[PDB]
């Protein structure tokens, strides 16, 4: 969405010497990026970061969309950068229980995954295949047909 | 006495000349050796975390 703009925007130039680093380690010369994700994994293990071999298997499976190898520096680039963590923890749990609490209208000790969907239809925001079912799937991940507190946490935990 | 030793100098010099060229070859050689043992060493690494977590599982 455009917060991957706004993180396109937002440059980090600490981070950029890296990729671009990844750039030259990779092209040898004119070469159109045929995405070799073995360099890729090796990449990201030699600049530092902790890819899962998980998330190299996603980025296995989630490049060459051109079918020609050649992908666009613009949408490898957002896919390395959201790759790597760029994150705080997501919020703090005092923060997520006191929420929590503020969404306990049932006052039941949890929320429900049909209270979640009205509160956010309360928002006035559009719901779409992204949104509505995996919504629910996974704020009551573990399917108790209501979100309970930790279930609230998992949900949404590490995210800002 | 001067030209002879001005005939062997050149001589020791020769063959010092070839001797480093020669080692040259064995350290790019080596050189190359030694990247492709760095490689295999990482690949070794990923192999180990792998397995880990799998018994952990």
């Amino acid at each position: 969405d455009d917060i991957y703009k706004a993180a396109v925007e937002q440059l980090t130039e600490e981070q950029k010497n890296e990729f671009k680093a990844a750039f030259d380690i990779f092209v040898l010369g004119a070469e159109d990026g045929c995405i070799s994700t073995k360099e890729l994994g090796k990449v990201m293990r030699m600049l530092g970061q902790n890819p899962t071999p998980e998330e190299l298997q996603e980025m296995i499976d989630e490049v060459d969309e051109d079918g020609s190898g050649t992908v666009d520096f613009d949408e490898f680039l957002v896919m390395m950068v959201r790759c790597m963590k760029d994150d705080s923890k997501g919020k703090s749990e005092e923060e997520l229980s006191d929420l929590f609490r503020m969404f306990d209208k049932n006052a039941d000790g949890y929320i429900d995954l049909d209270e979640l969907k009205m509160m956010l239809q309360a928002t006035g925001e559009t719901i779409t295949e992204d949104d509505i079912e995996e919504l629910m799937k996974d704020g009551d991940k573990n399917n108790d047909g209501r979100i309970d507190y930790d279930e609230f946490l998992e949900f949404m935990k590490g995210v800002e | 006495e001067a030209e002879k030793a001005a005939d062997e100098s050149e001589r020791g010099m020769k063959v010092i000349e070839s001797r480093a060229q020669k080692d040259e070859e064995k350290m790019e050689i080596q050189e190359i050796q030694l990247k492709e043992a760095k490689h295999i060493a990482e690949d070794a690494d990923r192999k180990y975390e792998e397995v880990a977590r799998k018994l952990v599982i």
